[PDB]
């Protein structure tokens, strides 16, 4: 208890609610599914003064990302669509629409902001770990066994963020990344320690 | 760095 207080004290100091009018309830929702991941990770990207932007409409309409109108993000390859379709973003920012949390809602992911944040962590805190040649070699045998094999298949720090959102979302997302993923899985519990 |  007292420790997912800790982590949601620590997210009021990452997490950037839009102006205007949104969906207070659902923000705190992802608030507060953010507030699982490991307090090391969250406290490092506080240090690092990366902002988790909730955003109550498309990505591509905030002035800093506006650049991305028209760009075919990696892996949307082929799908008609561009960033100006995709609700979330992880890297060296975080951005996230509302509303848009779980899979299918124009993602694929098994959460939109565990994701994108994952990404982050990888990126900002980890200085690309998901780019190693040890999570290559872990990627090269496990990196299909979560589906999506032309994404999350063919690019390891997406595979990365997948697991990461699976290790951390909820006791069930966490038990099937165990059976389907041992090595991800035991490379993610050592990562924390 | 950004990604989907
Ligand atoms: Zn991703």
């Amino acid at each position: 208890s007292t420790t997912i207080q800790q982590n949601k004290d620590t997210l009021s100091q990452i997490v950037v609610f839009p102006t205007g009018n949104y969906d207070k309830n659902e923000a705190n929702a992802m608030v507060n599914r953010l507030a699982n991941i490991d307090g090391k990770y969250l406290n490092a990207l506080k240090q690092n003064n990366l902002k988790i932007k909730l955003l109550s409409g498309k990505l591509t309409d905030e002035k800093e990302y506006a650049y991305l109108k028209g760009v075919v993000p990696k892996g949307w390859e082929g799908t008609g669509k561009t960033w100006d379709d995709v609700p979330g973003l992880g890297g060296s920012t975080v951005a996230l629409r509302i509303g848009f949390s779980n899979k299918g809602k124009g993602h694929d992911a098994i959460n939109l902001e565990l994701h994108a944040t994952a990404h982050a962590i990888d990126h900002i805190v980890l200085n690309d770990i998901s780019k190693s040649a040890q999570f290559k070699q872990i990627f090269a045998k496990e990196g299909r066994s979560l589906g999506n094999v032309n994404f999350l298949g063919v690019y390891p720090e997406e595979f990365f963020a997948e697991s990461f959102a699976y290790y951390y979302l909820n006791q069930d997302t966490n038990s099937k990344l165990k059976s389907a993923c041992p090595q991800t899985y035991s490379f993610l519990q050592n990562l924390a320690k | 760095e950004v990604n989907p």
